[PDB]
């Protein structure tokens, strides 16, 4: 994999890449790396371009570094989730008792109940005026470690 | 809007009072 | 939309919160009119708010002063804002206090994160009358507000 | 909000005046329940109150008799006639004094050395007999009772 000189991902590398438009994280590739033109005032950036796995119809989407990160590898086991932990989810929106797509989220509880093992977490959907607080995370043993650049 | 439960406020208005 | 009496802190058709004397607790209201009155010690004109619930028709017109009336709560602290000795509103029950119930002021006490939740306590203000409760657990810990000052 | 129990004068949180049965004067009170009685006839309405004031008084049953609209409006001295029943603050213990309020019919009126005045006859409903010749001490807040 050819290295851009700069960044953190190599060109064909996959990564998880944020979708803009409703804020899950995705399966990607990373097809170019450039930085923000300089012209109209900066501030110079790195772009990551990416292609998104399943949705060859997005085509190439240019993002920032904080909108791509290492593919999520690492589930956590029951005993290491905590409150105040950012770790990524699956949920739904729309059908929050259903599966639906990969979303950071802030666990606030856990608990065992009689009948089954409880996490509750405000899922992070977009910038810090779309969060739900409380929401039920239907997927207790899908919670992911987050991954850092690098 | 805050969420509530429970009923309201315990005193109505009340001229002579 | 709002109109200016002249005095007083609050316009005429302002949604605020105002307080029940006996009980301590908090509600949504609209400032219906305003008036003045002598100071007891030949101070300042004391201004009396009359007020309308907003849920609650049945209550009429309350005539309140100033320490019984505040503009709406609109702001949550977020966890890492609540420290001992903050003066906040929360919702608490006092009848039964693992469900929700009214809102009162509490100054915090305590905050501690264990391994299933974050929990807060706090001193419940009541009535006029009424004494403290002290170390309440507020069960609420994402729905505690900022107390608005005019 | 009211609630419609269905029969009876009286919402469910419906606020009004009703009596203390252990005093005979009345307080702000609170509507919190509505049932019926069997009499030998027709029925008779219980109304549940809670007084504003004094909630280690708990839910209190009344009867229809006991319960009123909440008194609003004051009468201006020249409205006050003998032989109206009116709502009034005495003292019974200290008659020179505040107390609390009970309905009265006035009996005599008067301005005696400029200072209005108003006797009557205090009434306690049946928490005791009625108090003769009473000097109503609080002249400016003698209050219209109102009905159902």
């Amino acid at each position: 994999l050819i290295d851009p000189g700069f960044g953190f991902y190599k060109i064909n590398e996959f990564v998880d890449a944020r979708d803009l438009n409703m804020g899950a994280w995705f399966e990607a590739q990373i097809v170019k790396v450039t930085k923000t033109p300089a012209e109209d005032g900066g501030p110079e950036e790195i772009v990551y371009h990416v292609k998104y796995e399943d949705y060859p119809e997005n085509g190439v989407v240019q993002l920032r570094g904080k909108d791509v990160r290492p593919r999520a590898r690492t589930v956590y086991q029951w005993r290491q989730l905590e409150p105040g932990m950012i770790v990524m989810v699956n949920y739904n929106p729309d059908d929050p008792k259903e599966r639906g797509y990969w979303y950071d989220a802030e666990i606030q509880r856990k608990r065992e109940t009689r009948t089954q093992r409880e996490v509750f977490g405000k899922i992070l959907l977009g910038d810090a005026g779309d969060s739900l607080n409380d929401c039920r995370i239907m997927f207790v043993t899908e919670i992911y470690k987050i991954e850092e650049p690098g | 809007k805050r969420k509530s439960a429970g009923g309201g406020p315990s005193r109505a208005g009340s001229p002579r009072r």
